[PDB]
């Protein structure tokens, strides 16, 4: 089950990570990747969510955790498709 | 408020990642987690001007050669480590300092050689003078033993690399 890397912003802590991510894997599965790439430096863990940003054609949204990864397509103006960690409560 | 965009640079197990942690965060990661690539924002006062230090923490592989152009092109100063428990480690930096130099066509580039892992004393195989000759032949390029576990010069790294760049 190949993989794929993925940068992921996550502002409150003024840092990126690249992950890599299965994208025929649930958005939780991810989002539970980055919680332990974190180690633990993020408080209130569980209110992040993964978080599309807006780009050319498309607007921004929170990736539902239902839903498989690869039904999110990146955003092709980077070399590394990019995500990004918010507070959302 | 300058931004100053550094890199940490050296091969695997090195310290690079517990050095920029330490210095970020505080904390020493005494596990080894595989690096990507991974960058951290901090504001710190240096020299009495406050300055947006963007750190990023590169792979120690010849993976990822694509964003191995991308953060040599971009970066301003360089942080050179090795772990002066592993000879390969610094036998290592010579050929990642050319390629340095070739890809910003100039030797005006700033640039710290570190000796990581210093608390490890016994288990030391390169010393203190071999780093200090690679480095004056590097035309004089700064020079640090480190350790991120003790936190010793880990500071000292990016601050020089932020006054070089004013120089
Ligand atoms: N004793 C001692 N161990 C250290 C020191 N710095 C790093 N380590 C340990 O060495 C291992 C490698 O640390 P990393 O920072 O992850 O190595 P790296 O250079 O980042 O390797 P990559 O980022 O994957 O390329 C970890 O187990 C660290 O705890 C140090 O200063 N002293
Ligand atoms: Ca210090
Ligand atoms: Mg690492």
């Amino acid at each position: 089950a190949s993989a794929v890397v993925v940068r992921v912003g996550i502002p409150d802590l003024q840092q990126t990570k690249c992950l890599r991510l299965d994208p025929a894997a649930p958005v939780w599965a991810a989002k539970q990747r980055v919680l332990c790439a974190l180690n633990h430096s993020l408080q209130d863990a569980l209110n992040y969510g993964l978080f599309q940003p807006p780009s050319r054609g498309r607007a921004g949204k929170f990736l539902d955790e239902e839903r498989l990864l690869q039904e999110y397509p990146p955003n092709l103006d980077t070399p590394l498709p990019y995500l990004e960690f918010r507070y959302k409560r | 408020m300058r931004e100053y965009k550094l890199v940490v640079l050296g091969s695997v197990g090195v310290g690079k990642s517990a050095l920029t942690v330490q210095f970020v965060q505080g904390i020493f990661v005494e596990k080894y987690d595989p690096t990507i690539e991974d960058s951290y924002r901090k504001q710190v006062e240096v020299d009495a001007q406050q300055c947006m230090l963007e750190i990023l923490d590169t792979a120690g592989t010849e993976e990822f050669t694509a964003m191995r152009d991308l953060y040599m092109k971009n970066g301003q100063g360089f942080a050179l480590v090795y772990s002066i428990t592993a000879q390969s480690t610094f036998n290592d930096l010579q050929d990642l300092r050319e390629q340095i130099l070739r890809v910003k066509d100039t030797d005006d580039v700033p640039m710290i050689l570190v000796g990581n892992k210093c608390d490890l004393e016994d288990e030391r195989v390169v010393g203190k003078e071999q780093g200090q000759n690679l480095a004056r032949q590097w035309n004089n390029c700064a020079f640090l033993e480190s350790s991120a576990k003790s936190k010793i010069n880990v500071n000292e790294i990016f601050y020089d690399l932020v006054r070089q760049i004013n120089r």
